[PDB]
């Protein structure tokens, strides 16, 4: 499992800056993680101010954004809680306005493509389309089973490497 | 008695001691120290400084780098108390490595 | 006190003739089936002429003709008391803003402020009730 | 078989052999004291100073104050090989290891903010209501030592466990402020370090003056300040027997010696339920103080905020005079220290304004002093400003407003809105004594209209006195009444029939305790009326 | 936030009204 | 001859809150018709116990509510207390019966997101159980009342009013037990 004392100490170290469970007041904080899960808390949100821990394409370093070891171990802490084709069209008709085109429906530039996404895969895509994202409604249990959350999750991720 | 002087020279720098708030870690011994951009593990209290590579980060670094005596290592009683002098008894010491997006 | 009450009483007669005309003609006219959220909102305002339509009949049933009915009366019939009127009170002011800080909390969400301004409202609505009916202290 | 009248009775002669505490005591028990609900407030910052006492005499027999670095290895699992100081493991022993200590430390930080917050408005009592005049001056500034000694009591006190979130307040304040300031430089900085920050006798240091350095004179002025308003008497608002050199209230032994131990119980009931269910400062969310770490929330005590709210909206305002540079914390040194200028040293500088020096025991009602009511409640807008400044970070999640903009609604706000609450409230004040001249000239104004045969509405008002056959009254004087507005406040109101709430009593025994009840009120206000007019 | 600021908020719209309203009970009016 | 001004202002007061809830009807009825294919409990299934035992004290609370206001229009001041602690402990046992029965459809069935009936269920019968909750406070704030005065005709005439209006919450509430339950 995920070291829960390497988990405090990434929280301590990187993120009690913004956050003490309550949101950084500089702009938009990030916040509570609703629902908190390896799923979505452990998947970053470059788009915006926040900056992005995890480097696409990055050797061991001393100097790094994020560690696997360590983004699952704050991932972890912070959550403590006390028919492809088919998916990718109901995404579409869901999220259409916005996902269709595979732009983005706050700015024309932003897009759901890989370089949009840097590091992407089909984990962290399913991961914020469960909670959704920031400025996203969540999908997961309100929404979408999670057939059509995975099937959707598929869709575009191939859409995004083709 | 609880007056002390600011500009004592205590720490021994290169530049024949100098004093105290002129030194921030990263002033050099002597002429070829190369203090190493070394971060953190995680968890920093019982953590060794790993090295650092320039190309680890994509895009968008933020991280947060130490001093590093490329003497210390990790495991003895002797050089573990260089490591409680790096952060949690000195202060100044930290720096962003940020990383512009070209 | 009957041409208040008729006044509530053709009002009713007309959207009760307004509430079957729209749901037939929407059940048989409509493109699907029987349109529902126009026929409940005619259907419950033929019921709001109603509630109160029936209530002033039952008053102009058990009241006299009082000087406001009769069509020629003296201006000394009222001659009485006319009741009680509050003359200043300061609670109006202070169930507004009870009310307006559980109306911010409910749009931005705030759980905290929400429960805080209910209970800001009820020690306010305390307040204009109880208004004239304390008596003197006990020391 | 005891008996406790004779055995009662030789126990004062013994006392009274030995000793001889006749002539003393009852003239102590035969003090009176006035009736007043403002008149407790202070009782609230003596009865949440015992508090703080009994819960922190507890609170430093498991406390550790030493700054020498351990790894935890105990019990919360979270914080499991983390290094951090003695003051902050046995801060989480406190808390964790210790049965029923994470209540006992509880209840002492809200105790520490109810005391905080009754010394601010027992302030606003003294000052609005005009009790530091002529022979009180000096009770002011005895009083007013206590409100600086509270906030560095509290700022020392939650820096001793040395958390994260409570470690930047001190790299913040005490390590940038004092830092910067150009009277003498840097070397203080050293003198209450011991080196540079953190160094390793700051918490140690903050634990004695914290225990015995200002609690003892804290004790020793609260000693010199309830001494003062026992034989310097108290003051009184007037009214019917108040007449500049009585004291109209009730003695100390029966009564008040019952409502001022009744309301020690009842102020310590509701911190006993405040320090137990709501939480104050979890410690162990955010870890030790590393100096490498960050909390996005580094905010002090509401006693405190207006200090991090003033460091907060003063521009970056540096000067450079000369090859020596004047960072920004000069301006809430000076800002720091000329508000506690001007409050220690008010009563001398309305002495000099007003001129009005002469021996005032009768308070004066705080609408009848619109300028002061206006100097005042333009200090708690200036004051209510900075503390909604300090946490615009919180505002700027929560409330959805900006981050950028919170500090131009108070930059601007700081120099705007003092200037019109003192036009809201001095024509407030003046329009609540027109408000009392309506009640005097014309009557208390009651609800019942009464159309007169040819028309003509009226209100049928209730002349306050003697009659006349004019229309209004004769007019009374206002001598500083409170003049009820209200006709259900005088006798009109009525009893609701005596009995249970669901269950009357038989009717027999209600009109004896409404006519021995109406006539025990009636010998009430001719007690009075006897002695006023005994007076003049 | 959780650190002292709604801490504090809660001292005076639950800690201070329940001391004040205490003392307009026990005490009177004049 | 002159027709209790106060009781006059609370119907007609009371007639708009009949179209709060024609606003609240309008979602059920149009949730039900364009979108209910099969029955509208589709995962759940409404259990007419709890249901049954908690709108039969809600009749019998206007049973003796109307008793509460029959001692008023005398002049009995314990009569009336007497009937509206029976009102208020039979309307507590309303909210606290129907919010167990919102605690029995969370943990085992359709919450507010995440179902069509979900949120047309929660929110017709959720501002019923915000119109019980605030009708019980108004018990409190006028038993409190006859605490303090001589009990006046014009405390009569509050107490006229408050029975006013949980028999519109009761009547509401029949409105949405035979629409809901029966007419599924
Ligand atoms: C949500 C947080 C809530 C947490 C709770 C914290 C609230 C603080 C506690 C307040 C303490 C107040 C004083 C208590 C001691 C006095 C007790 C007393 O009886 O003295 C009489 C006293 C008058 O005595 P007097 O001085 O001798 O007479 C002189 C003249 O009469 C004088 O005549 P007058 O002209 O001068 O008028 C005087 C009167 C004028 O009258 C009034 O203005 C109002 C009168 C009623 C006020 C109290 C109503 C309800 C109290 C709050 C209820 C909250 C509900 C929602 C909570 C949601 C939580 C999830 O003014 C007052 O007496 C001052 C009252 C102070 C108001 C308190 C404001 C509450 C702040 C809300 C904070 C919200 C918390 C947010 C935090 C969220 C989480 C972080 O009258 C009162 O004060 C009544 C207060 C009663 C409150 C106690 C609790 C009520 C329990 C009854 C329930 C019954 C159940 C069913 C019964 C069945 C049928 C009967
Ligand atoms: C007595 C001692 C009184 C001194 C106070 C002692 C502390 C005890 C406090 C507990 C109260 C217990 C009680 O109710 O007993 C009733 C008690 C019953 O009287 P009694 O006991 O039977 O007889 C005693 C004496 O005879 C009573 O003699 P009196 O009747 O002549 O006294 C009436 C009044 C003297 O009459 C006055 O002149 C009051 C003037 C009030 C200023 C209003 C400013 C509002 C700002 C408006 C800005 C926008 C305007 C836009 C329009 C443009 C202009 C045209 O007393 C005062 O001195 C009040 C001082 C004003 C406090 C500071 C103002 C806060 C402004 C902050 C603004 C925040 C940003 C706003 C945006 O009466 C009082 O004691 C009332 C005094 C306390 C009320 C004011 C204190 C509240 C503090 C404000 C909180 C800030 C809100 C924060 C907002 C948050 C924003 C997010
Ligand atoms: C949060 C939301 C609001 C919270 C509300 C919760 C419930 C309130 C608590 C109730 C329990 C306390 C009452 C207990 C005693 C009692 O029952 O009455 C006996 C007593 C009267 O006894 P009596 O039988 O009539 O005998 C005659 C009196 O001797 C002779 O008495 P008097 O007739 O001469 O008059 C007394 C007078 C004494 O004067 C004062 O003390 C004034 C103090 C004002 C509070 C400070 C201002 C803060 C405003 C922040 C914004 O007191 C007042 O009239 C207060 C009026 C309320 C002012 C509302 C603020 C206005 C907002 C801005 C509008 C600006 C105006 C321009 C608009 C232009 C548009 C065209 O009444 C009082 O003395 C009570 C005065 C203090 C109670 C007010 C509550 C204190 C805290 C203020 C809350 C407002 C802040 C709003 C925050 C929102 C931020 C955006
Ligand atoms: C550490 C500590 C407690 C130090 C206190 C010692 C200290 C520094 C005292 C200050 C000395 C000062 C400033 C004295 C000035 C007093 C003064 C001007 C006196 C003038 C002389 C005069 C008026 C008359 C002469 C006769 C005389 C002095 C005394 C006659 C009565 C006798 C024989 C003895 C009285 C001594 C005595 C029992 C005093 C108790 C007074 C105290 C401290 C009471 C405490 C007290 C309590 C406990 C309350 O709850 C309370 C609640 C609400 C309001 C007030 C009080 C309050 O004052
Ligand atoms: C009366 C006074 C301050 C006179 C000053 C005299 C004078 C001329 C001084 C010159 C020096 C200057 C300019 C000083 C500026 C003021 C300053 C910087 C410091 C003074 C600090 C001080 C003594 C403040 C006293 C004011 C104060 C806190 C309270 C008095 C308010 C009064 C009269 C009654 C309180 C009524 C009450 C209990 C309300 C409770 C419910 C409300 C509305 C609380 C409002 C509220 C408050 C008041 C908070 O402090 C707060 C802090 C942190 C989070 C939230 C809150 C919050 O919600
Ligand atoms: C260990 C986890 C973690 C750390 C550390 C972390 N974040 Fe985040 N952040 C998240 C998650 C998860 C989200 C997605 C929003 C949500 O949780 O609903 C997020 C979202 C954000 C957003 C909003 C992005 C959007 O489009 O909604 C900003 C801005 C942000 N973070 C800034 C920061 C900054 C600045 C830091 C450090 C200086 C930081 N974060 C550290 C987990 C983290
Ligand atoms: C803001 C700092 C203070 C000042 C300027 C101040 C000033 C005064 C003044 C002038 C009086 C006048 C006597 C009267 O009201 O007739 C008084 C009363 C009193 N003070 Fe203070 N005081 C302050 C704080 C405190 C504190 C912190 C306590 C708690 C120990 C306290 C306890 C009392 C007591 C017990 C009284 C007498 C009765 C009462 O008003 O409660 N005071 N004060
Ligand atoms: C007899 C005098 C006092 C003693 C011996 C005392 C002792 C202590 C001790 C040992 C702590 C331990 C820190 C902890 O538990 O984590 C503490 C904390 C504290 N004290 Fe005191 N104290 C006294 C008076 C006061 C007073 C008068 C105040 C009011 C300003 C105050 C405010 C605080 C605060 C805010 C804390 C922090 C509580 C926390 O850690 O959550 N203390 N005190």
């Amino acid at each position: 499992s995920a070291l829960l004392r390497t988990g405090k100490q990434l929280f301590e170290t990187s993120c009690v800056s913004c956050h003490g469970a309550n949101l950084q007041g500089v702009p938009d904080r990030g916040p509570s993680l609703i629902g908190t899960g390896e799923a979505a808390v452990y998947f970053q949100v470059s788009t915006g101010r926040m900056p992005a821990m995890r480097g696409e394409a990055q050797a061991p370093s001393k100097p790094p954004h994020f560690d696997e070891s360590q983004i699952d171990a704050l991932g972890a802490y912070v959550q403590a809680n006390g028919d492809v084709a088919r998916g990718g069209d109901l995404f579409r008709l869901n999220c259409a306005s916005c996902h269709n085109f595979t732009g983005k429906g706050g700015a024309l530039s932003s897009g759901k493509y890989a370089p949009d996404l840097g590091d992407a895969n089909p984990a962290q895509i399913y991961t914020a389309m469960l909670t959704g994202p920031q400025n996203m409604p969540k999908f997961s249990d309100r929404q979408l089973t999670p057939d059509e959350k995975r099937d959707i999750v598929a869709y575009v991720r191939e859409s995004a490497e083709t | 008695g609880l007056i002390k002087n600011p500009w004592k020279p205590v720490v021994p720098t290169a530049e024949g001691k100098k004093a105290v708030l002129w030194t921030s870690g990263w002033t050099p011994r002597f002429k070829g120290e190369t203090i190493y951009l070394a971060r953190a593990t995680g968890r920093p209290g019982e953590s060794p400084f790993v090295k650092m590579r320039p190309e680890d980060i994509d895009a968008g670094g933020m991280e947060t780098v130490f001093p590093w005596r490329e003497s210390d290592g990790d495991g003895t009683t002797v050089e573990s108390e260089h490591k409680l002098t790096e952060i949690a008894m000195g202060v100044r010491n930290p720096v962003m490595l940020i990383r512009i997006k070209p | 006190m009957h041409i208040e009450a008729r006044l509530f009483e053709i009002l009713t007669a007309f959207f009760a003739l307004a509430a079957v005309v729209y749901a037939v003609l929407t059940a048989m006219f409509a493109t699907g089936g029987v349109e529902w959220a126009g026929t409940t909102a005619l259907v419950l305002t033929t019921g709001l002429t109603l509630i109160t339509g029936t209530f002033f009949r039952f008053v102009a049933r058990r009241l006299d003709t009082r000087p406001e009915d009769y069509e020629d009366a003296e201006i000394s019939d009222g001659a009485g008391e006319l009741g009680f009127f509050a003359p200043h009170s300061w609670w109006p002011i202070l169930i507004s803003l009870s009310f307006s800080t559980a109306a911010v909390g409910a749009a931005l969400w705030l759980p905290w402020l929400i429960a805080a301004g209910v209970a800001f409202v009820i020690t306010s609505v305390c307040g204009l009730v109880f208004e004239y009916y304390w008596g003197p202290e006990k020391h | 078989s005891p008996d406790f009248a004779k055995l009662a009775a030789a126990q004062g002669d013994a006392i009274d052999s030995r000793y001889h505490p006749s002539a003393a005591v009852r003239r102590q028990l035969n003090k009176v004291f006035p009736t007043h609900w403002s008149f407790l407030l202070g009782e609230i910052a003596l009865y949440s100073f015992i508090i703080l006492l009994l819960t922190g005499v507890w609170l430093t027999l498991f406390f550790d104050p030493s700054m020498a670095h351990v790894t935890y290895d105990g019990v919360y699992q979270p914080l499991r090989g983390v290094q951090m100081s003695r003051a902050y493991e046995t801060a989480l022993d406190i808390s964790f290891e210790v049965r029923g200590g994470l209540f006992v430390r509880q209840v002492h930080h809200w105790a520490a903010l109810m005391f905080a917050a009754s010394i601010m408005v027992h302030l606003a009592r003294i000052f609005f209501t005009g009790a530091f005049r002529r022979p009180r001056e000096a009770n002011w500034v005895i009083g007013s030592l206590l409100l600086i000694l509270a906030m560095f009591e509290g700022f020392f006190g939650y820096s001793l466990p040395d958390d994260l979130l409570s470690g930047t307040g001190i790299r913040a304040a005490l390590s940038g402020i004092t830092m910067g300031i150009p009277v003498i430089g840097t070397w203080m900085h050293w003198a209450l370090f011991g080196g540079d920050f953190p160094g390793e006798i700051l918490i140690p240091r903050l634990y004695a003056l914290h225990i015995l350095l200002i609690p003892g004179i804290i004790l020793a002025l609260i000693g010199a300040h309830l001494a003062l308003v026992w034989f310097q008497k108290h003051t009184q608002f007037p009214g019917p027997g108040r007449t500049e050199t009585n004291v109209v209230g009730v003695r100390v032994m029966p009564v008040f010696a019952v409502k001022s131990g009744a309301f020690f119980a009842m102020i310590t009931g509701v911190l006993g339920l405040m320090g137990g269910l709501l939480t104050i400062n979890p410690i162990w969310n955010l870890g030790p103080y590393k100096p490498s770490q960050v909390s996005a929330g580094s905010q002090p005590d509401f006693y405190m905020m207006w200090t991090d709210g003033l460091i907060r909206l003063w521009p970056a305002w540096e000067f450079y005079p000369f090859g020596h540079t004047i960072p920004q914390g000069v301006w809430v040194a000076v800002g720091m220290g000329l508000v506690f200028a001007l409050l220690i040293a008010y009563p001398f500088i309305e002495k000099k304004v007003t001129g009005d020096d002469a021996h005032h025991n009768l308070l004066q009602r705080p609408r009848d002093v619109p300028v002061r009511t206006a100097i005042g409640s333009m200090a708690i807008a200036l004051y209510l400003l900075l503390t909604f400044a300090c946490m615009n970070d919180i505002i700027a999640l929560k409330f959805h407003i900006s981050l950028n903009a919170t500090t131009w609604i108070g930059r601007i706000g700081m120099v705007v809105l003092p200037a019109i609450v003192y036009f809201v409230a001095y024509r407030w004040a003046i329009s609540l004594q027109r408000s009392d001249r309506e009640v005097l000239e014309h009557g208390v104004e009651t609800g019942i209209i009464k159309r007169l045969p040819h028309g003509a509405y009226v209100e049928l008002h209730q002349p306050l006195g003697p009659v006349d056959e004019h229309g209004h009254p004769i007019p009374l004087e206002y001598a500083g009444a409170p003049l009820p507005k209200r006709m259900n406040k005088l006798g009109s109101g009525g009893a609701p029939g005596t009995g249970s709430f669901l269950f009357p009593d038989p009717a027999v025994e209600h009109e004896a305790l409404t006519e021995a009840a109406h006539a025990s009120e009636h010998k009430s206000l001719t007690a009075l009326k006897e002695h006023q007019d005994r007076i003049h | 936030g959780f650190g002292p600021a709604p801490e504090g908020m809660a001292m005076w719209i639950i800690g201070m009204v329940a001391a004040i309203g205490v003392a307009m009970w026990i005490g009177s009016r004049a | 001859n002159r027709p209790n001004m106060v009781s006059v202002g609370t119907i007609v007061w009371l007639s708009s809150e009949l179209m709060f809830f024609a606003g609240l009807f309008a979602m059920y009825f149009t949730a039900r018709a364009q979108a209910g294919g099969a029955w509208p409990p589709e995962p759940t299934e409404l259990n007419l116990a709890l249901a049954v035992p908690v709108t039969l004290v809600l009749i019998a609370s206007s049973f003796t509510c109307q008793m509460g206001v029959f001692a008023a229009e005398r002049g009995d001041v314990f009569g009336l207390r007497r009937w509206y602690v029976i009102t208020f402990l039979m309307g507590l046992f309303f909210v606290l019966g129907q919010g167990y029965e919102y605690i029995h459809l969370v943990e085992h069935g359709t919450t507010i997101p995440g179902s069509a009936y979900g949120s047309v269920f929660y929110l017709a019968t959720g501002f019923h159980g915000l119109h019980v909750i605030g009708g019980l406070v108004a018990f409190v704030l006028l038993l409190a009342r006859t605490k303090m005065s001589k009990f006046t005709p014009a405390q009569a005439t509050a107490a006229i009013v408050v029975s006013y209006y949980w028999h519109f919450v009761d009547i509401v509430w029949i409105a949405l037990f035979a629409t809901i339950y029966f007419v599924r």
